RNA sequence: GAAACUGCGAAUGGCUCAUUAAAUCAGUUAUAGUUUGUUUGAUGGUACGUGCUACUCGGAUAACCGUAGUAAUUCUAGAGCU
RNA sequence: UGAUUCAUGAUAACUCGACGGAUCGCACGGCCUUCGUGCCGGCGACGCAUCAUUCAAAUUUCUGCCCUAUCAACUUUCGAUGGUAGGAUAGGGGCCUACCAUGGUGGUGACGGGUGACGGAGAAUUAGGGUUCGAUUCCGGAGAGGGAGCCUGAGAAACGGCUAC
């Protein structure tokens, strides 16, 4: 049996959605995966999208038995796209990375024309 | 030793090539921009008055107008004129650069010359809304002045 | 240095932005504005720090270039703006407005004010004289400078300036017998009358003030801004009403509270 | 939208402790002895008309296109555009 | 204003005047005088000049620094101390020039020498008093192989800028 228990918990319309901190107990688990945290969340604030959530900073206090981190749920697809950094998008399955190499990224570009 | 020829007049360009000395008497000690009279530089150029103007030589410096002496100088000059072009170069940059003196002579490889003589509402709205501020900044004036002249 | 700092230390930042050693390198570093940057609060510490509004950096950028928030009656969208005391901040998009006012330990404090008093502020004028063509124009401490102000109104005086005129509408003559508040040195947060000041020739004038609890104390003229005419100040009080008390008396006052819980 | 002109920034940051013993530096002053991009607030008539309510529009240069030099470099010359 | 021939105003002139908007974005939206992008008129961006403010700097007052006398005189023609008038500077000032006076520091330690000496906040040990340390992350200064000179710029005597040795 887990249960979720939220706190600090406050609705902001500057970035149109609500922030939380997650309180997790598991007794008997090792640990709630982020994803199943999404699904479990979706259906106490009943979000009709489970890509509005977002979880992270997860702790996982000695002991065992209980778990801490940061909550977001937004009001949009629109609102997480640009309220929330492109990594946290990524680990949720909306976008898509890149890579780099740093000679000529713009080194030799510099002296041509 | 070689010669650029172009002419914007019509806007053709093309080089070609001669290594003959009284074929170019008349083209040594002289200076760019000066007028030539292609009759030395061979019979295929009467009608045409050549002007010389620029042309490196070998090792690639070109000349200066003003250094009369067919040597190789070494000027400071500025960013952004002839014979210095320097790009990335942050305003105020000079440079102590080599090139050759404006007096043609045996010493240059390439001369570069060229042929003298052949053988709306935006707007009025805009305008209008600058002069409805010049008037009410004179209207805020005497509104404003003579409200604390009566105390 | 070759010419101005842009940068600004974390361990040298002012302590009553209560930024902590570890939170990183550097701390916000004022722009120039209105207020002299020690004695400011940036808006990044406003909406990041105070009232979790964001949690990072960008956060508040993106708070920002999105027009929200609103200082003193127009919109600044520079992040590390130096909105300052007596300052409003309001958010209309949750229609929420602050005045940036102490408390007794010396830390800036967001006032919640009502829409009423959200409209005016007040202002402590720095001197008068004349200007071109001999007009005559006031300093405010925060920058504002007003042409034809009332003959009467002289230096160390307070005025009350609407907002949305952006005219003066009363003013306070700094004198003898008037509420107080005072913005620097160790009593800065504390409220009271001014009840001596003894001038010095050459020197900085000294006022001497009393609490309304009784506490006497004394501050130098530059450090005072007066609030109301008479005993009543005209503006909100925070928390405390601007009375400091004794690390004893707190003690007291949370063991006291530690009977009911 | 790339490139390029224009603007801005590169005088901050980072590193080190050689020189330096009323020097630097610290607390404390002063500018009625000055400069200050920028921020913020306020402000702005007459240019000629013999002050009698405003009186006309330039050429030239990159990105480009093309002929080269030099062993060589964000070394460089000449021509056609805008 | 503690204190000004202060702020500031009037007047007479001067200058080959840095200046006083030929710029750019969406939005539309009242109404005819040719019913003609028609008369308008907004919200913004950028930019010029002045004052004040802010971000600062530069000079600057008083007091304070280790060992050394087998370092007692030092500075002064050539700026050493002061005066007048200038020049220069953003500005005060021997900062520099001309002229004039003969000063200025010193057993309360000048001047010189050592420092394996950047100063401070601080560090170690500490009954108390002390002793020793502080190149190093904060503040201030200084330098970019050694000197020197500069351009650009609001700001540099810049070095991931230039010029010369
Ligand atoms: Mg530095
Ligand atoms: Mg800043
Ligand atoms: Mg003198
Ligand atoms: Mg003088
Ligand atoms: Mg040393
Ligand atoms: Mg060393
Ligand atoms: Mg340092
Ligand atoms: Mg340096
Ligand atoms: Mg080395
Ligand atoms: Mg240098």
């Amino acid at each position: 049996a887990v249960t979720l228990r939220t706190r600090k918990f406050m609705t902001n319309r500057l970035l149109s959605r609500k922030q939380f901190v997650l309180e997790v107990i598991h007794p008997g688990r090792a640990n709630v995966s982020k994803a199943d945290l999404k699904e479990r969340l979706a259906k106490i604030y009943e979000v009709k999208d489970s890509n509005c959530i977002f979880v992270f900073k997860f702790r996982t206090h000695f002991g065992g038995g209980k778990s801490t981190g940061f909550g977001l749920i937004y009001d949009n697809l629109e609102a997480a796209k640009k309220f929330e950094p492109k990594y946290r998008l990524i680990r949720n399955g909306l976008a898509t990375k890149v890579e780099k190499s740093r000679k000529q990224i713009k080194e030799r570009k510099n002296r041509t024309k | 030793m070689k010669l650029n020829i172009a002419n914007p007049t019509t806007g053709c360009q093309k080089k070609v090539e001669i290594d003959d000395d009284m074929k170019l008497r008349n083209l040594y000690d002289k200076r760019i921009s000066q007028e030539v009279v292609g009759d030395l530089l061979g019979e295929e150029f009467e009608g045409y008055i050549f002007k010389i103007m620029g042309g490196c030589d070998k090792q690639g410096f070109p000349m200066k107008q003003g250094v009369l002496t067919p040597g190789r100088v070494r000027l400071l000059l500025h960013r952004g004129t002839s014979c210095f072009r320097g790009h990335g170069r942050r305003v105020g940059e000079r440079r102590r650069k080599s090139v050759r003196g404006c007096i043609v002579s045996q010493d240059l490889s390439v001369i570069n010359l060229v042929i003298v003589k052949k053988g709306t509402p935006l707007t009025l709205q805009r305008k209008r809304a600058r002069i409805a501020d010049k008037k009410k900044r004179i209207a805020k004036k005497k509104s404003e002045a003579a409200e604390y002249q009566k105390l | 240095a070759r010419g101005l700092k842009k940068h600004l230390k974390r361990l040298n930042a002012p302590s009553h932005w209560m930024l902590d050693k570890l939170g990183g390198a550097f701390a916000p570093k004022p722009s120039s504005g209105p207020h002299k940057a020690r004695e400011c609060l940036p808006l990044i510490l406003i909406l990041r720090n105070r009232l979790k509004y964001a949690l990072t950096y960008r956060e508040v950028q993106s708070i920002l270039m999105q027009r929200h928030i609103m200082v003193d009656g127009k919109v600044r969208t520079d992040k590390t703006y130096p909105a300052g005391f007596m300052d409003i901040i309001s958010i209309p998009k949750t229609g929420e407005n602050y005045r940036l006012l102490y408390d007794t330990k010396g830390r800036f404090r967001l006032h919640s004010v009502r829409d009423e008093d959200a409209k005016f502020k007040l202002c402590k004028v720095r001197s008068v004289q004349f200007g071109q063509k001999g007009i005559p124009y006031l300093n405010t401490y925060d920058g504002r400078t007003i042409r034809y102000p009332d003959p009467l109104i002289k230096a160390n005086d307070t005025i009350k300036l609407d907002l949305e005129t952006n005219k003066i509408v009363d003013f306070i003559k700094f004198d003898v017998g008037n509420v107080v508040m005072v913005t620097g040195g160790r009593n800065t947060g504390r409220v009271g009358v001014i009840k001596n000041r003894e001038k010095h020739k050459g020197t900085f004038e000294t006022i001497h003030v009393e609490d309304a609890q009784g506490h006497q104390f004394a501050t130098r003229l530059g450090n005072v801004f007066t609030i109301g005419k008479g005993t009543k100040p005209w503006v909100s009080l925070p928390k405390g009403k601007g009375i400091k008390l004794t690390i004893i008396e707190e003690q007291r006052k949370r063991d006291a509270a530690a009977q009911a819980a």
